[PDB]
């Protein structure tokens, strides 16, 4: 990436490692996990790393599991403003042939719906967890070999390991490496028109297919080309400079002018696509500072305070009733409050003195003495301390 | 035939090009007319809350003429003079009201001393555009198919489909203004009923109703006729409309503004003529003939003599050289 | 009501199963292997178990056809995708394993297209290796290399230079003709077809190189290579991603750090990374004529493309030309745009659609002059839309390996009974060529190699020059 | 450079009838402001516009070459199956014929 490294010096993709060793980098071709990827209005990325559009309105396959049936996820598409170029997901539908063939529903909002019933996050059953993140984005993890994203506002993903490589089929892919297969219809032959591709995948006859994909929204609404340009000018600014070198931003440009003349307000459709891009570039090591009074800084409440690299770990009230638990997970970026004060389930954090305890899902106040007649239990400050 | 007419006049209210009327109190910009497959150009008219301020013409992508009631025509954002002829839109004035003719492109729009927009449009958009001013056909009732393709028997959430937002302003859906005439009612209805009655009564209108309806237009002024307070002149907007719409059917009317007691402004020096030639004859010109055999437009213009000389008449003797 | 058709029968949600899969799930011949969701049935009429939706028509058999750029395919229905013919016997299509003959190119000045299909920008203004076999682990047959001058920035300059290396060998090109600074040891393979508005140029069994004279390099390799070479071109293996494997043996993800990797003079300037966006230099705060351009470069989506829109995709070739066009200052030869289509055109050709794009007012491409130097005028040359490349001369009467089916350009047309010589420029009957036949047997026309080195007893050589039916003696080593 | 074609080999003969700098000064102005992408006419037209007034001094001229403003004429040779090839750029043939 033009610039020089010793010898015997191991650098690390996110895939894998190399070393230098007489000009010459050794490598392995160990497989890693893949990401399909759908955003903004209408934006797919297939695991094998293309990217493409396809602005249709019906019940569409994202991903399956296609020599067994562990599982099938389906993406639900509607206009979504008052052009025609704008087309955002509502709803995603996932099934666990696995587990009671149920039939798991991601809601308009942060909500979730099994078999038609609402639930209350978490859901540890057995094996699929479904929890918040920020408390403002959903997470099912099915196994460990099956993650997802908040399909609210439309931001879906997924993170399939490499057990599933070359099994899946959908719009998403074979999660085979090749990129340029990743337009194989069910019929077993790649086509060259997206406009073919996505409208075979749909899982319904009534639905209307679509005769062509524009790529120039703006024409429809002149007014728009002009902040377009200016405005994911940034990414290519140096703001971004971190992480030209680690993945390409020309379509994450490509699908922000996209985005800012379709959709009905321009200023979170702009404020959406460009962190589209801070989460990939902080997916391989970078992060980037682009937050700004102007840039859309997000607006944390009195209680909490913006941050940009945190533990979600020592955060909620439920961590300190369940501490033996294993958190394995990132330095996220979200609204966190200082680490005297712990998170509440009524928005406000607080001190660890007034922080209740959960015991067998029970919410108990910070003070609840508390016994059958063998044993005897007491919540002292978060956790509850049990005796027999 | 071969033409349309569009027509945004008094307050709030619009004229599509099958005779269909409806009222709309916007906020922001909206898109006039213009291609729905593929856009060459675009006429966008912005309101500010309610009443109307400019006409824009998007030509594509690359070229934005600004005319506006406030007359000052800019473009982009630099403030330019008047006339202006850049990229095949030549940017005039005719009979003392402002034109913006894009005849490359197929249409003619213009402006009032009053403000009352106005958009001739050519036949190759039949059944082609879609906007504001509806489709280009021959119903009068379909003409309200919105940005997805929906016909809605609501005149009002149609025209808050065609809205175009930018940067400097993102705009809301307005709402329909609450009228306050519901409750001032008294009087103001008994003794004005008649000047809008008078489309119907009066011989000089009693003759375009086998060419049009005067139905809708005295339909249109009823509710009008309530906000203001103490005066006849509220009617003749509402009028002066169906003067305009009868002479593009091909029957003009003469001499409607004489015992009317309305009359259209216009700055010094000029009144409102009808049916004037558009090649006015004045000072600094060349004495060629048979080259203007264009259709007779309405609008105001100079006495016999009185020379035009830099948007005032004055007497032909007094003509100045030039240097 | 409506009593539904007979050919189906209603259905009605029981209160007691879930999963009341009826109306909602109606099973047509796109969903029938996909997996559907459903709440409860509805009031309708579903078909049969056995059979299937169709367009308002329950066809019975499950035999409803196949589809391909929607389009119907009744079963046993073939299709040729490539060098391939595939059936839909049942309800997927049912291919053949054939792969087929990969090519690269340089479309306009700064871009590459892979074999296995990726295009990407480079501009260099050093030598660059466009493709090799000594990669890694291997021989080394052949070095094609490619070298630029002033570049960087697409415009009238920018002639290319062609080093290619086969055999022991160096035969070179550049402004218009080939050049040999070294022939190559087995002469058999050496072939040299300057056809219309290319030079097509054998090199082996498994090798060859087409070149329109003024920038395009479009080598072509067979089947036999699979994943044997390397360069800017990438590796030839059918996996599309990896061909950003630079010479340091990495995945790259920016191409300006890829080529800097191939280059020949490592002390040579490496090209700087150019700031990202959609507006090349002129075009940069230009947008009058930024639209100009972009309107004229769609030629590649009109009336004439459209049956080969379907097959081959013009976006990569649309972005080639709203770059070249805007970076060259195109005054007197419009050329830097011309030569973008034809590039599209031809690929276009070569998936058997065929296609007269260029008039009078747009790329005329006339060619009366070679119709100029007898006094009587003939009029035998032609400008022909996509004529074959690989014809019958007095100089190559036989047939050769014919990587290109047809080629642009101005061919010769005469009556028959007649075969055309490049030197003198008509076409002429086929005695007046200096035809070869030694002993018999059919032959090319007198090349210029010693044949049978491999026995000594049985060298029996016979050469031909032109015409003469003459047999050298062999110089014995004793 | 380009417009120095004006001053040229092939012109060396009208040079000394008719002053080329007029007409150089057109060829510089013009296909500066002219963005020239598909059809190069705003420069091939000022040339021609000079080899005529050399044409009518008696000087007829070829300048016109392949790779510079070419002018194909084999589209009328087309209607008919049968390509008799009659029609053909001449570089000033008489215009008042019968
Ligand atoms: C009105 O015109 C003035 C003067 O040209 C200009 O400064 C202003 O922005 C215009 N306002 C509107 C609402 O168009
Ligand atoms: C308008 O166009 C539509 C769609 O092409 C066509 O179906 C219809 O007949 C046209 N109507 C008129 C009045 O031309
Ligand atoms: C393809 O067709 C051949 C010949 O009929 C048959 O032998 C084979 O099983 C088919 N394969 C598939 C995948 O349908
Ligand atoms: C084009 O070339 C082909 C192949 O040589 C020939 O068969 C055909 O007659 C030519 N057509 C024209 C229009 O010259
Ligand atoms: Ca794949
Ligand atoms: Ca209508
Ligand atoms: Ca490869
Ligand atoms: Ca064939
Ligand atoms: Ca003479």
């Amino acid at each position: 990436s033009g610039k020089r490294y010793p010898p015997g010096t191991s650098l690390s993709r996110d895939c894998n490692t190399c070393i230098c060793r007489n000009s010459q980098w050794i490598c392995s071709n160990e497989e890693c996990p893949g990401e399909c990827l759908v955003t903004g209005q209408s934006h797919f990325k297939s695991f094998d790393n293309r990217y493409f559009t396809f602005s249709g309105i019906c019940q569409y396959l994202l991903a399956r599991d296609c020599q067994d049936h562990s599982f099938s996820i389906v993406i639900e598409t509607v206009q979504c403003a008052d052009d025609r170029d704008a087309v955002c997901t509502r709803s995603v539908t996932v099934r666990l042939p696995g587990l009671h063939n149920s039939l798991v529903k991601l809601k308009h909002g942060a909500g979730v719906a099994m078999d038609g019933q609402d639930v209350q996050l978490p859901l540890l059953k057995g094996d699929l967890r479904i929890q918040h993140t920020v408390t403002a984005s959903v997470r099912l993890s099915y196994g460990e070999d099956l993650q997802m994203d908040w399909d609210g506002r439309g931001r879906l993903l997924v993170k399939l390991s490499p057990v599933y490589a070359g099994k899946t089929c959908g719009l998403c892919g074979n999660y085979n490496g090749n990129q340029g297969d990743d337009f194989l219809t069910p019929s077993g032959l790649a086509e060259p028109r997206v406009e073919d591709f996505g409208n075979a995948w749909k899982l319904h006859g009534d639905c209307q297919d679509l005769q062509k994909q524009h790529s120039d929204p703006c024409a429809l609404n002149p007014r728009m080309t002009r902040f377009s340009e200016e405005a994911c000018a940034v990414l290519t600014s140096p703001t971004f400079e971190a992480c030209h070198r680690a993945v390409s931003p020309l379509p994450y440009l490509r699908n922000c002018r996209y985005d800012v003349c379709s959709c009905s307000d321009g200023r979170e459709c702009l404020c959406g696509a460009l962190a589209s891009y801070a989460a990939a570039c902080a997916g391989r090591g970078v992060r980037v500072a682009w937050r700004e009074p102007g840039r859309c800084e997000l607006n944390c409440p009195k209680g909490q305070v913006y941050l940009q690299c945190g533990t979600p770990c020592n955060l909620t009230c439920r961590s300190l009733s369940y501490p033996d638990e294993e958190c394995n997970e990132a330095c996220l970026e979200g609204c966190f409050c200082p680490p005297g004060l712990y998170m509440d389930e009524r928005g406000d954090c607080v001190p660890k003195a007034q922080c209740p305890c959960y015991y067998d899902g029970e919410i108990f106040q910070p003070e609840d003495i508390f016994s059958d007649h063998h044993t005897m239990c007491y919540c002292e400050d978060g956790f509850m301390h049990c005796t027999m | 035939s071969s033409t349309a007419r569009c027509s945004l006049f008094g307050s709030d209210f619009v004229n599509t090009f099958d005779g269909s009327m409806y009222s709309f109190a916007g906020y922001c910009s909206y898109l006039l007319a213009g291609g729905c497959q593929k856009r060459s150009f675009s006429i966008i008219g912005d309101f500010q809350n309610g009443k109307r301020v400019s006409l824009s013409v998007y030509l594509g992508e690359f070229f934005d003429i600004h005319l506006f009631v406030n007359g000052t025509v800019t473009q982009g954002d630099q403030r330019v003079s008047m006339p202006y002829a850049s990229k095949g839109l030549y940017l005039e004035t005719e009979a003392g009201y402002y034109k913006l003719s894009g005849e490359a492109y197929g249409f003619v729009a213009r402006i009032d001393g009053s403000g009352n927009f106005q958009v001739l449009l050519s036949d190759r958009y039949f059944n082609k555009t879609c906007g504001l001013c509806g489709n280009f056909n021959i119903f009068a009732e379909d003409d309200f198919m919105t940005q997805e393709g929906t016909l809605t028997s609501d005149p009002y959430d149609f025209a808050n489909s065609w809205a175009l937002s930018s940067g400097e302003q993102w705009c809301e859906r307005a709402s329909p203004p609450s009228s306050s005439c519901n409750i001032s009612s008294g009087e103001m209805q008994k003794g004005l009923w008649e000047q809008c009655q008078l489309l119907k009564s009066t011989s000089v209108f009693a003759r375009c109703h086998p060419l049009v309806d005067p139905e809708p237009f005295v339909a249109l002024c009823e509710k009008t006729l309530c906000e203001c307070a103490g005066g006849l002149e509220c009617a003749c907007p509402a009028l002066l409309e169906y003067a305009r719409t009868c002479a593009q059917e091909g029957m003009v009317l003469y001499g409607w503004t004489d015992h009317s007691a309305c009359s259209p402004v216009c700055p010094a020096g000029m009144e409102y003529r009808q049916c004037v030639s558009p090649c006015a004859r004045t000072c600094q010109s060349l004495h060629i003939n048979e080259m203007c055999q264009e259709r007779c437009v309405d609008g105001c213009s100079c006495p016999e003599g009185q020379l035009l000389d830099e948007g005032l008449c004055v007497e032909s003797t007094e003509c100045p050289c030039v240097h | 009501s409506l009593s539904c058709r007979p050919p189906m029968v209603k259905l009605v949600c029981p209160a007691d199963n879930l999963r009341a899969e009826g109306l909602e799930c109606t099973k047509t011949c796109q969903n029938y292997d996909l997996e559907c969701m459903s709440m409860g049935c509805v009031s309708g009429c579903l078909c049969p178990p056995g059979m299937v939706r169709h367009e308002n028509r329950c066809v019975a058999l499950e035999r409803c056809p196949c589809f391909h750029q929607g389009k119907e395919y009744a079963p046993g229905e073939t299709v040729k995708i490539g060098c391939n013919t595939c059936v839909c016997q049942d309800r997927k299509w049912n291919c053949t394993d054939h792969v087929c003959d990969a090519t690269c190119s340089t479309i306009g000045m700064a871009h590459y297209l892979t074999f296995d299909g990726l295009k990407y920008l480079f501009p260099g203004e050093c030598q660059y290796v466009l493709v090799q076999d000594y990669c890694g682990s291997n021989p080394g047959t052949f070095r094609i290399l490619v070298g630029n001058k002033g570049c960087s920035h697409p415009s009238v300059k920018c002639k290319k230079r062609v080093t290619i290396l086969v055999e022991g060998g160096e035969i070179e090109l550049f402004d218009g003709e080939v050049n040999v600074k070294r022939p190559m040891k087995d002469e058999t393979h050496f072939e040299v077809v300057e056809s219309g508005r290319y030079i097509i140029l054998l090199l082996g069994k498994a090798l060859s190189v087409v070149w329109d004279r003024h920038l395009s390099i479009s080598v072509v390799l067979k089947q036999t290579y699979q994943e044997k070479v390397c360069g800017l071109c990438g590796n030839f293996d059918g996996i599309q991603n990896n061909d950003l494997t630079s010479s340091n043996l990495q995945v790259e993800e920016d191409p300006v750090d890829f080529g800097n990797s191939w280059k020949v003079s490592s002390q040579c300037a490496d090209t700087r990374k150019v700031p990202l966006d959609s507006s090349p230099a002129t075009c940069h705060n230009n947008i009058m004529k930024q639209t100009m351009v972009d309107s004229s470069c769609r030629i590649l989506t009109s009336d004439v493309f459209q049956d080969c829109n379907k097959l081959v995709d013009p976006e990569p070739y649309l972005d080639v030309c709203i770059y070249d066009t805007c970076s060259c200052e195109s005054i007197g030869d419009c050329a830097c745009f011309c030569d973008t289509i034809a590039a599209y055109a031809h690929v276009c050709a070569q998936h058997g659609k065929v296609v007269t794009w260029r008039t009078a007012t747009l790329c005329p491409q006339s060619c009366e002059e070679r119709n100029l130097r007898e006094n009587g005028y003939e009029c035998e040359w032609r400008y022909n839309s996509c004529a074959p490349a690989c014809q019958v001369t007095c100089q190559h009467p036989e047939p050769l390996a014919c990587p290109v089916q047809c080629v642009e350009g101005c061919h010769a047309h005469c009556p028959p009974g007649k075969i055309l010589d490049e030197l003198l420029q008509t076409c002429v009957d086929p005695e007046d060529c200096p035809v070869c036949e030694v002993a018999g047997r059919r032959f090319a026309s007198g090349k210029k190699v010693t044949l049978n080195p491999s026995d000594p007893e049985h060298c029996q050589i016979c050469h031909c020059d032109v015409v003469n039916l003459t047999c050298e003696a062999c110089q014995e080593p004793g």
